[PDB]
RNA sequence: GGCACCUCGAUGUCGGCUCAUCGCAUCCUGGGGCUGUAGUCGGUCCCAAGGGUUGGGCUGUUCGCCCAUUAAAGCGGUACGCGAGCUGGGUUCAGAACGUCGUGAGACAGUUCGGUCCCUAUCCGUCGCGGGCGCAGGAAAUUUGAGAGGAGCUGUCCUUAGUACGAGAGGACCGGGAUGGACGCACCGCUGGUGUACCAGUUGUUCUGCCAAGGGCAUCGCUGGGUAGCUAUGUGCGGACGGGAUAAGUGCUGAAAGCAUCUAAGCAUGAAGCCCCCCUCAAGAUGAGAUUUCCCAUUCCGCAAGGAAGUAAGAUCCCUGAAAGAUGAUCAGGUUGAUAGGUCUGAGGUGGAAGUGUGGCGACACAUGGAGCUGACAGAUACUAAUCGAUCGAGGACUUAACC
């Protein structure tokens, strides 16, 4: 398979050609330099990681800086690694740029979901509320906690917590333009994630 | 909305080995002499960063 | 988006004056129903000659509403009040003769008579 | 985003007006830190307005700074003490005309005192 | 970002627009295409709305058919907006023109301010 | 229903709302056998619990009946699930009445009108979030996956094809293609909503000595809009293709028992079912895994059992913050720096500022001028604040292989 990994700058619409309107996701992806290129018979599998955008030398520190060392760039903020590639294809230090996709094709994309906080059981998991008048004292309480029987209520009752922060993928994406001079990609859709965040593209399995 | 049973003596040791407060953070004065807190002018020398405030 | 049990105006020749829709027809339980879509429904008040007479249960399909309908170029319409029309099964209509603008969107849902029998096409 | 300060808008926008005509009264404020930390944003553009000084700029800062006495025996208002006096001194420097200092809470409360002036 | 994103839009935004103000009448002609049969369906009205930036930007039109107001909406910037054309100059105070929904028949005057 | 076994030093009783969960004796969707199964449809029976299993009218009603849809409108268990979650319509108080019974006070699984539902969560349990310690040095990253979760639903139309079948009527199997309903996930460019330090108009009163221009209060005084952020009714996507082992079933070969026989030996095929394939978590997995990179094995003491005291890599305290946030935490930053606030330039929004001058008795309208103003938005700019500091943090036991 084949992928980047890029930050999201924005989204917008584009049009194609055809009247249609098309709304899309911008996420520029500055030339990503693959460090360690993992094999099978140490790591157990195969695999490359590879950084995706630099860092100045105050932040960078001596470990990764020796690690970085290796494939002779500057210090790497972003690293990621892709499963089922082809092991010969990439030599550890190239790059990977934006230009191996095409646009028209079927992609897969994964991102980390924006971060919400605390909230109740009717935002978390959105079942409803009970009545807001005819003497209700009911308003936005989670729902009962389960039978009496059991004597203790089930695990996975689903309850207030915390939302957000937690890497999601959205399936066959279609990738419609990329520009290679500014090295930017736009894919229609909407792709989750805070703005100026991590995001990582993939050439979808299915 | 009852304690069902008392709280035994370890349990609220167990409890309350988490409420003790932490130190503050304190430096020694720009002006010579004393001990003063991160970020805050000093009490007694009345200076900060060097400089002389009233 | 015309729901379960909103009055409807109606725009066509068949006598009704308001009908309120029974429910949507579709799915099992369809909670909205947009430009195009046949709904069932019963007439309210009607006039007094007319080929359907005040309270009978009849099949309509919307054909304006006020809410807004979208076009994959970008544009939307819409309009200020909500109107249909009594469709017999034969998914042509009732009346002869229908009155004020009618959307696009019957036409690739299959109304080309309706659509012809419209005396203005937005 | 900016601070609620633990009150609505009416009363809280009439605090933040109070607090800027007394930095300009007496060029140096003791309040807490939140206080001195929404405080510098708004003082600071009236003191670019002040720095505009045009008529536009007198009627605006009107609107919103109130009439106190700042120097008596001239009876110099605050309006036009800003407008003549420290506008010209600060006419040169395009920004950053507040410091914060912070110091010890008070015994009351242990709120975070600050030290506000005009420099 | 609004830099990087109006230089990726730029090759894409319209340029021959007249520039109008949201309390005026246009006629607007559109490409629609029927039966594979192209022509242009003109749409006499009054933009209510302008709103966005970029090729965000969209506006809309009002216009009285057969005793019913039409609401018709449009991004500015479609490539199948084929002609447009200001036919009289409006005055109004307001920059969104929202009540002319209720306001129907005759008292939804437009002055003429001839500038 | 019978028995009276725990509870009368209190175990809250119908129905409904919110929330589910389990079984299968399966309502639909899946696979089949028989048919008094031609085909479209069915009847019964078997395998199958993965998912789904509608809105109204009436009654307190479960239940029913009716209207309209759907593939279907399943049956049951969980103190007739769920009141320290909610409801109080009815039964189950005290008032009052009707019918009836009683000489009467009064009474009726007879009716009718009205009728106080307490609790600051201790421990298990559940959902999130932190600190310590461990993982025979000390650190920064990247991971493996045991093992957990979730999704796992379906219609309609076109074609094959009016083709097989059918005197006819009518109408396919299998296979391709398009599109939808409901759910879930993500997100503001669009449609919008909100938007209480944004803009504009406007009444009353009061204040800035007066006019002008403004301030305060009147739900943000009212009204029309509206940036960011949040958001759905708005937008994008999913439930695809497959593999393996199967269930009911269909078999191939073949004796026991010269035949027969899916059977005992062997060899197959065969489900929305099981395991994977999809998504997420996951080494506290004490079995504490793996990869790469850096620090090195200093100073003393009993010399040695082992301690203590400075450190390296690297962290922390403290400070500026938000894309994160209840606080912790995370992340961006801390003077060789763009982290935040200013300043300047913008986007966008409100929309024609004041002051002038003209016309007009006048309220007013014009030009100056897309002017004036602008919270969160994005670029630059060292202007102001992230200063001096401090604290923590390595020196490593037996054997087999192997070579100083």
């Amino acid at each position: 398979t084949k992928g980047i990994l890029g930050r999201k700058i924005g989204m917008t619409q584009v049009f194609a050609e055809n009247g249609d309107l098309i709304p899309v996701t911008v996420i520029e992806a500055a030339p990503n330099v693959v460090l360690q290129k993992k094999t099978a018979e140490n790591d157990g599998y195969e695999a490359i990681q590879l950084g995706f955008d630099d860092k100045r030398e105050k932040l960078s520190n001596k470990p990764e800086k020796g690690h970085v060392a290796k494939a002779e760039t500057a210090p790497k903020r972003f690293v990621k690694e892709l499963r089922g590639v082809e092991m010969d294809a990439y030599e550890v230090g190239q790059e990977v740029k934006v230009e191996i996709f095409s646009a028209g094709e079927i992609v897969d994309v994964t991102g980390v979901s924006k971060g919400k906080g605390f909230q109740g059981a009717i935002k978390r998991h959105g079942q409803s509320r009970g009545p807001m008048s005819h003497g209700s004292r009911y308003h936005r309480r989670p729902g009962s906690m389960g039978p009496v029987d059991p004597n203790r209520v089930f695990k996975g009752k689903l309850l207030p917590g915390r939302m957000g922060g937690e890497q999601i993928t959205v399936q066959n994406l279609e990738i419609v333009k990329v520009d290679a001079e500014r090295n930017l990609l736009l894919i229609k859709g909407n792709v989750p994630g805070a703005k100026k965040s991590l995001i990582t593209v993939k050439s979808a399995v299915k | 909305a009852v304690p069902f049973r008392r709280t035994s003596k370890m349990k609220k040791r167990l409890r309350r080995t988490h409420f003790k407060l932490n130190v503050p953070g304190m430096t020694e004065c720009p002006s010579c002499g004393e001990m003063k807190l991160s970020h805050r002018v000093c009490k007694a020398c009345g200076s900060y960063n060097g400089k002389d405030i009233n | 988006m015309i729901q379960q049990e909103t009055r409807l105006k109606v725009a066509d020749n068949s006598g009704a004056r308001e009908v309120l829709t029974i429910k949507v027809l579709g799915g099992s339980g369809r909670k909205t129903a947009n430009i195009g879509d046949v709904i069932v429904c019963t007439v309210k008040q009607a006039t007094p000659g007319g080929v359907v007479k005040k309270g009978e249960v009849v099949k309509a399909v919307i054909v304006r509403t006020k809410s807004g309908a979208r076009r994959s170029d970008g544009s939307y319409i819409s309009f200020d009040e909500n109107a249909c029309v009594i469709i017999r099964d034969d998914k042509s209509p009732r009346g002869t003769r229908i009155f004020g603008p009618v959307a696009r969107e019957l036409r690739e849902n299959n109304f080309m008579k309706i659509v012809s029998l419209a005396p203005e096409v937005i | 985003s900016y601070r609620k300060l633990g009150r609505t808008s009416a009363q809280r926008k009439a605090m933040l007006r109070d607090l800027t005509t007394d930095l300009i009264i007496n060029e140096r404020i003791e309040t807490t830190e939140t206080r001195a930390k929404e405080l510098r944003s708004v003082v600071e553009k009236m003191i670019t307005l002040g720095k505009r000084g045009d008529l536009h700029a007198r009627r605006q800062a009107a609107a919103y700074i109130r009439n106190e006495v700042a120097n008596e025996e001239n009876n110099q208002d605050a309006l036009q003490k800003l407008f003549s006096d420290i506008a010209t001194r600060y006419e040169e420097r395009q920004g950053g005309y507040t410091r914060i200092m912070k110091l010890g809470p008070r015994r009351g409360d242990g709120a975070p005192m600050a030290i506000i002036e005009l420099v | 970002m609004q830099k990087l994103i109006e230089d990726i839009t730029k090759e894409q935004l319209r340029t021959d627009l007249p520039a109008f103000r949201p309390g005026d009448t246009l006629r607007v002609h559109v490409k629609v295409v029927e039966g594979n049969r192209e022509r242009i369906q003109i749409f006499e009205g009054v933009v209510i709305k302008r709103r966005g930036g970029g090729i965000s930007e969209t506006f809309t039109v009002r216009k009285i058919s057969y005793g019913v107001g039409v609401e018709r909406t449009f991004p500015v910037h479609t490539p199948k907006i084929a002609k447009i054309e200001v036919v009289r100059y409006g005055k109004v105070r307001r920059a969104k023109l929202y009540y002319l929904r209720e306001l129907r028949g005759k008292a939804a005057r437009i002055k003429e301010i001839r500038r």
